[PDB]
């Protein structure tokens, strides 16, 4: 109390409160996962809708950043929009000002920059969600950042942002993601995702993939349709 | 007197800026320790490599940046206000090579990160960076350097020093150290700072845990030295 | 944890062979090289087990300036763990008034207050082995 | 002036003349057209001598700020890129050819060539400046595949003799450099070494 | 009146600039300094203590010269005065540039008088916590002016400014004859600061500075090693 | 409490107290209901006549050829949105000669949306709209709600006593893709009827519909031009 | 783009049923020298759609990096629009007549063809902004050499096949090389249809 309003008053024992209200915001929100195979980065999201009004695609947390780089949002959904476009906007001025595909090490570090920039002033307040960035290349292999309110952003072999992301990273370090291929592991993230799920105090979700390495020739796109049920048909045969 | 701490531009009865203290005091959050040794003909500077999670990747927490071939820092505190003070510094080093030529000695190089700092604490826009910024570099004329120059705005030259939550510890260590007149040499220098680390902490150590960076006459460019070669120096050190 | 102690028996009397033979050395580097491999893993019971049986080895061979070079060694590993330096340090102890003659006695002792000092688990060694140094 | 470059397997090898002429007047006879852009990347300047100057300064700043924040040596694409946004949009007074040649561990060897008016394009040898319309027809003769360094320099050193002896802005001693993973190498061939006819 | 102890662009009923006084206390409460002016040049010294053995002495200067005629040395914030150092180079050189001769002491300082007021007009930047003293030789005749966040200027003749600058000024008006000379400015000088000193004063700990007619130079640890073993 | 001023305050649990009052100012509106058929989307409305005496306050407003909105909200915020369109989807006919797509006009929307509760200045959007239009992809029925997040839905409805025809729209949504242009209108008519208390009735001066369709062009019928859809629903229960 | 120093030759395009095919040299000629010959004039914009263009190729250039991203930024939201080859064609024609207006105009004769719900788009925006729908279209010289001879072909029979339309460019770039000073023997053909965008070549004549 009195030393919270604001995001550049430090408090007495030197902590910024803004941001850690911001962390508790977008833990608030539901959990979107990031694994990184062998040869790729496969992201998933537990995209509740809110009503059955709804158009099974609507306010989607899966954003493509650039051609390469792929983004799973998760807390408030208009500050990780603003993101997205903040990031293709990076991405964009990057491609133009050196011609080729911004790597995601920069261009998360460039987005964690400008993030951490609006907890600094008074008149702005902190992101109120976190955001993991992904994306392959034979050049430079496959890279997953995550980047929280507070600024902070560095790489992740694999990472959960949301309601359960301790749950989430519980059965995640139990998977070999060192090794495995993104084909598999498209069915071991689907499988994750279902068991970190109330069931009870959220009414029903829509789950969502995304993935890019090797198997997508380096571009980040939606998975297939034809693959993404059986990603949900193992997910079922799990019975959690 | 309490009511004075809640902006940065007012000065408190006694003649204090509470908002610098804080930020001072906030440095400490990040729960780690940076101490650096200056040796003879080295400056090498060892700090905590904390990776509490299985999934995180080692490679990208390293906290050791190369500001330029020729001068280093270690941000200890805040991680995203230490990564954009960093970022801020390369800008500086980079403006000075192309102003002026030469490479920017250290000195003058965080000592125009810290009177951003200042200009920061006078006017009341931004919350000052709560990260404290150690450089390294050997310069011509005046051997091995490091300086330590924090959110406030003050910077000084170090023979050894140290910034995070254990610094008292840690340079009270190095005083107790530096007084012994005695060859600094490389190894003697990472293990002396190995070793203020370790007491300080009170822990064994374990390779995975340190990151350490050097700067040599010899080879005057930044090098972080693998794990190999800090295994090396920790037996090197035990017996 | 890797519980090399299964490997330490079968080794232990074949150099402990080739010790009593009187080469020694070779045998040294082989059990240095075992504990060091051991220590790393986290082998507590084979850890002592190979430094009793070195500090034995070296005391029984009469190799009093190899076993004082060799107890320091021992003593200051890396991470060494510190069950086993308290049961080499019992072991010296133990052996301190089997040996008789009274400059190898005190530079035994000397070696083993050296080694045990400012150490709480070897504490009550120390006070014996004080108590022994001022006896004599 | 005559500036060429040459990518061989494992690295390339770029030279240039040491002329600069006032109009009328020889005011350097030792001028450096191989101008350092990074440990592995260099840039010949063809045209203005001052737009050629500061243009190389200002791209090594970027570039050099741009490869300590990837903490990963540049990509000569990289070098290619800044000349070419910062001619183009300085084309209008901005008169200056820049032919940069580097070495990256992405691609390896690579030669990209901008002609006065902001034109990216890579190839394998680029002759630019007045020079270049004069050994157009005997560097075209002598082109070949798998060069050495040993070849290369051979027919970088002919090249620019050729144009040298054929041009009159262009003279003075020969600058070539071998740039590739192993290191750079500067060689510069003044009186007898030069070949002549 | 605690209600307008917090802007400084309010005033109190009684009149006063709070946030002015607030600086200046802090500047009160800073490192000591002093300076001499004497009939043939001025000194300037302050006591230059490091928290432990393990800070350079020699990396940050107090005592800083403004041009070849002119000095600066503080009692106070350290990083406002770097600013404020480079505010008084800034505008040195200006007037050089604008006049093709060396600023004098009183206009240098009157224009750093000028920038430290320039903080005090405006809700958001807090008044420079540093109040600089000023050597310098202009027309042959020595000069010591101190400028405070206030922005007021004066011209003392000697006087002690940070940690106990009371008993520093009780010390001059008895040791300070106007007749004097450099040496025995600097003597008074190094006096004045033991008599406000904590511990030995070391060659390191303590930075002086003559600004006599041939300029401001800062003596090095030598020179302040033979005038303290003089001294003591 | 104390959070409870300003856009850029975040609460102890995690909120933006101003967005959730922001989204709260569309509860003050008219209810309004949006829905989109395989070919259609139609959007009606329920207009408020300050006096009796009084034309009744505009509520489905013009956009461009094939993009139309519904203001649930204040009417400042409301009229500043859709200039805000209308802007965007000229701008895009003249750059782009092509009918600037529903889903990116509101994806501007949010936006533009979002900027208000980030930084202090001004007051978030306080206006929920119902975007509806129809593009190469079909129909869209969108809500742009003022914490800067839309949700493209089927069936839509904002405004005050707007969930009994959000719950009659969750009842028959199946019947909403495969009907015409009359029978979806006919639903739109029901469940802004289902909104209303009882004693009032839909009357053809306080309903307005607006169509966009596969060959028809945005049209907003008001008075009589709502009477040959109004006339043949079934008489509530 | 006041003086250009890289330019280009003509370019050719004839639209057929089932798509439209371009054609383009190869030969970058700063004033009257053959700077650069391996330079490309015709690449894809999208699925559905493809350009090229004569002029400053650096000028071009810029506008392929604007495009690319232009284009790319397309894609990314995912939403399934794409620029259709009308939408390209608008955007060029404002994009040059707002750089014309300010005397800073890209010295670059564009040509942007495309294939889009079965009917092909064939439109050209000149240095300054002209642009105008015809069923065959070159730029620069072909208007005066090639572009004759398509008339005649499409005034007779507006439709064309893709052999035809391959010989007839052909027929079209050869007599640019007779009596053309600029021409280049090395010139890519587009082909945009329903199965997507192609580019193949380069092509030598006898």
């Amino acid at each position: 109390t009195g030393y919270d309003l604001s995001a550049s008053t430090f408090s007495p024992d030197g902590r910024v409160f803004q941001v850690e209200y911001a962390m508790k915001a977008v833990e608030n929100s539901s959990t979107a996962i990031g694994i990184r195979c062998k040869d790729g980065v496969v992201f998933g999201v537990e995209k509740l809708v809110l009503s059955k009004l709804y158009e099974e695609g609507s306010n989607k947390r899966l954003f493509n950043v650039d051609r390469h780089v792929g983004m799973a949002v998760a807390g408030l959904l208009a500050d990780a929009r603003s993101l997205a476009d903040i990031a293709r906007e990076e991405a964009s001025n990057f491609r133009s000002n050196f011609g080729y595909n911004i790597p995601l090490k920069h261009l998360a570090d460039r987005v964690a920059m400008y993030v951490h920039a609006y907890t600094l002033y008074s008149a702005v307040r902190p992101f109120g969600c976190s955001f993991m960035l992904g994306s392959y290349s034979v050049n430079d292999g496959a890279q997953l950042y995550m980047i929280d309110p507070s600024g902070v952003s560095y790489g992740y072999w694999g990472c959960a942002i949301g309601k359960a992301r301790q749950a989430a990273k519980t059965e995640i370090e139990k998977l070999q993601m060192k090794e495995m291929t993104c084909r598999d592991i498209v069915k071991e993230v689907a499988k994750i995702i279902y068991i970190v799920h109330d069931e009870v105090k959220d009414k029903a979700f829509e789950l969502e993939l995304s993935w890019v390495g090797e198997l997508t020739n380096g571009r980040h796109e939606i998975v297939p349709k034809d693959i993404r049920e059986e990603a949900e048909k193992y997910a079922k045969e799990s019975l959690k | 007197s309490a009511g004075f701490d809640r902006h940065i531009t007012i000065f408190s009865p006694e003649g204090r800026l509470y908002q610098v203290e804080y930020a001072f005091k906030a440095i400490n959050q990040g729960g780690l320790t940076s101490v650096a040794v200056r040796g003879k003909d080295c400056a090498v500077i060892v700090t905590q490599k904390k990776v509490p999670d299985k999934l995180l990747d080692s490679s990208t927490v390293t906290h050791l940046f190369k500001i330029t071939e020729n001068i280093g820092c270690v941000m200890t505190g805040m991680t995203a206000d230490s990564r954009s003070q960093v970022q801020r510094a390369r800008y500086e080093a980079a403006n000075w090579k192309y102003k002026y030529g030469y490479e920017i000695p250290v000195d003058m190089l965080c000592k125009r990160i810290a009177d951003i700092s200042q200009v920061y604490t006078q006017n009341a826009e931004m919350r000052p960076l709560g990260c404290c910024m150690i450089l390294i570099g050997i310069d011509e004329e005046q051997g091995p350097q490091v300086y330590k120059c924090d959110p406030a705005g003050y910077y000084c030259g170090f023979k050894a020093t140290a910034a995070g939550v254990k610094q008292t510890e840690s340079t009270s260590f190095l005083e107790k150290k530096v007084k012994k007149k005695f060859d600094w040499t490389f190894e003697q220098t990472v293990e002396t700072a190995i070793t203020c680390l370790s007491t300080v902490l009170s822990i064994d150590f374990k390779p995975s845990e340190i990151e350490v960076g050097v700067v040599t006459v010899e080879n005057p460019k930044f090098r972080i030295l693998t794990e190999a070669e800090i295994d090396a120096h920790l037996v090197a050190l035990a017996e | 944890e890797v519980d090399y102690s299964a490997t330490v028996d079968q080794r232990l009397p074949e150099c402990a062979k080739l010790a009593k033979e009187g080469r020694l050395q070779e045998v040294i580097e082989t059990l240095l090289s075992l504990e060091k491999q051991t220590r790393t893993a986290s082998d507590m019971v084979s850890t002592s087990r190979i430094l009793v049986a070195v500090v034995k080895m070296c005391y029984e061979a009469k190799e009093w300036d190899l076993l004082n070079e060799n107890i320091m060694l021992l003593s200051k590993r890396r991470s060494q763990l510190k069950q086993a330096v308290a049961k080499m340090v019992q072991q010296c102890c133990t052996y301190v008034e089997e040996i008789t003659d009274l400059p190898i006695k005190l530079r035994l002792i000397d070696t083993l207050r050296m080694v045990t000092e400012g150490k709480i688990y070897v504490e009550i060694e120390r006070a014996r082995l004080t108590k022994t140094l001022a006896t004599i | 002036t005559t500036i060429m470059a040459v990518q061989f397997d494992g690295g390339v090898v770029l030279g240039a003349d040491s002329r600069t002429t006032t109009g009328s007047y020889i005011a350097n006879r030792v001028t450096d057209k191989l101008t350092p852009i990074h440990d592995r990347i260099f840039c010949c300047r063809s045209g203005s001598a001052a737009d050629t100057q500061a243009v190389a300064d200002a791209v090594t700043y970027q570039l050099g700020f741009h490869s300590i924040e990837l903490n990963e040596p540049p990509l000569v694409h990289t070098a290619a890129s800044l000349f070419k946004e910062m001619c183009y949009r300085y084309r209008e007074d901005l008169m200056a050819g820049i032919i940069i040649a580097g070495w990256d561990p992405q691609e390896g060897g690579q030669v990209y060539s901008v002609p006065m008016g902001g034109m990216m394009v890579r190839q394998s040898f680029a002759i630019g400046g007045s020079g270049s319309s004069y050994i157009y027809g005997y560097v075209d003769a002598t082109y070949r595949e798998g060069m050495t360094k040993e070849e290369c320099l051979q027919f970088t050193a002919n090249a620019l003799a050729l144009a040298m002896e054929r041009d009159g802005s262009s003279g003075g001693v020969i600058r070539l450099a071998a740039i590739a993973e192993s290191g750079v190498e500067r060689q510069v061939l003044l009186g007898d070494q030069i070949p002549k006819f | 009146e605690r209600g307008y102890s917090f802007s400084l662009t309010t005033f109190s009923p009684s009149g006063k600039l709070v946030q002015i006084e607030y600086a200046l206390a802090a500047v009160a409460g800073g490192a000591p300094s002093v300076g001499i002016k004497a009939a043939n040049g001025v000194v300037l010294a302050t006591e230059k203590k490091q928290k432990s053995i393990l800070y350079d002495e020699r990396s940050v200067h107090k005592v800083e010269p403004i041009t070849k005629h002119i000095g600066l040395v503080y009692s106070g914030m350290g990083p406002d005065y770097r600013v404020l150092v480079h505010r008084a180079r800034k505008l040195a050189q200006q007037y050089y540039l604008v006049y093709q001769e060396p600023i004098p002491t009183a206009q240098l300082v009157q224009r750093v008088a000028s920038v430290m007021q320039e903080y005090t007009q405006s809700g958001g930047v807090r008044p420079f916590g540093v109040s600089l003293l000023i050597c310098g030789w202009n027309e042959g005749r020595p000069y010591l002016f101190q400028s405070d966040p206030s922005g007021a200027y004066f011209a003392w003749k000697a006087t002690a400014m940070g940690k106990n600058y009371v008993n520093g000024k009780t010390f001059l008006e008895k040791r300070y004859n106007e007749d004097l000379e450099l040496e025995d400015a600097i003597h008074t000088a190094i006096l004045t600061l033991k008599e406000s000193f904590e511990g030995q004063m070391t060659e390191d700990n303590i930075e002086v500075g003559i600004c006599n007619e041939a300029g401001f130079r800062r003596l090095t640890p030598t020179e302040v090693k033979d005038y303290l073993a003089a001294i003591a | 409490n104390q959070y409870d001023n300003d856009v850029t305050v975040w609460s102890p649990q995690g909120r933006i107290h101003q967005i959730e009052y922001a989204m709260e100012a569309v509860k003050q509106g008219s209810a309004t209901v949006g829905l989109k058929s395989k070919t259609h989307a139609v959007l009606v409305a329920l207009k408020r006549a300050q006096s009796e005496l009084a034309a009744h306050q505009k509520k489905i407003l013009h956009v461009d050829n094939h993009i139309g909105i519904s203001i649930a909200g204040l009417t400042a915020d409301a009229r500043l949105l859709c200039n805000f369109m209308r802007q965007e989807c000229l701008d895009s006919r003249f750059v782009f000669d092509r009918p600037l797509p529903v889903s990116r006009l509101v994806s501007l929307i949010g936006s533009k949306t979002q900027i208000p509760t980030q930084r202090y200045g001004r007051r978030p959007y306080g206006v929920g709209l119902l975007i509806a239009g129809y593009d190469d992809m079909g129909p869209h029925i969108f809500q742009t709600c003022p914490s800067a997040n839309y949700f493209d839905c089927r069936a839509m409805s904002i405004g005050a006593r707007s969930q009994s025809a959000r719950t009659y729209l969750e009842r028959h949504m199946s019947e909403f893709m495969e009907c015409n242009l009359n029978e979806l209108v006919k639903h739109g008519l029901r469940a802004l009827r289902e909104t209303l208390p009882a004693e009032q009735d839909l009357t053809t001066k306080n309903v307005s519909i607006g169509i966009v369709g596969k060959d028809l062009e945005f049209t907003i019928y008001d008075d009589d031009d709502v009477s040959p859809f109004l006339e043949g629903l079934e008489e509530r229960p | 783009t006041q003086n250009p120093m890289v330019t280009g030759t003509s370019v050719l395009g004839v639209k057929f049923e089932g798509g439209v095919v371009i054609a383009a040299d190869m030969l970058g000629s700063y004033g009257s020298l053959a700077r650069f010959r391996n330079i490309s004039r015709i690449m894809r914009v999208n699925n559905s759609t493809m350009l090229g263009a004569s002029g400053d190729y650096a000028d071009f250039q810029y506008l392929k990096q604007v495009l690319g991203q232009m284009v790319i930024d397309e894609e990314l939201l995912g939403d399934g629009h794409s620029y259709s080859p009308r939408a390209i064609h608008s955007w060029l024609t404002r994009a040059m007549y707002s750089r014309r207006s300010k005397m800073n105009p890209l010295w670059n004769t564009m040509v942007i063809g495309g294939y889009a719900d079965g009917e092909s788009f064939l439109g050209y925006v000149d240095m300054l902004g002209v642009a105008y729908e015809a069923p065959s279209l070159a730029t620069g010289y072909g208007a005066y050499l090639a572009q004759p001879l398509l008339r005649e072909v499409l005034e007779k029979q507006p439709v064309l096949s893709q052999t035809e339309a391959r010989d007839l460019v052909e027929r079209c770039m050869r007599v640019l090389y007779y009596r053309d000073a600029r021409s280049y023997n090395r010139f890519q053909i587009a082909t945009v249809t329903e199965k997507g965008v192609e580019i193949e070549g380069p092509l030598s004549t006898e």
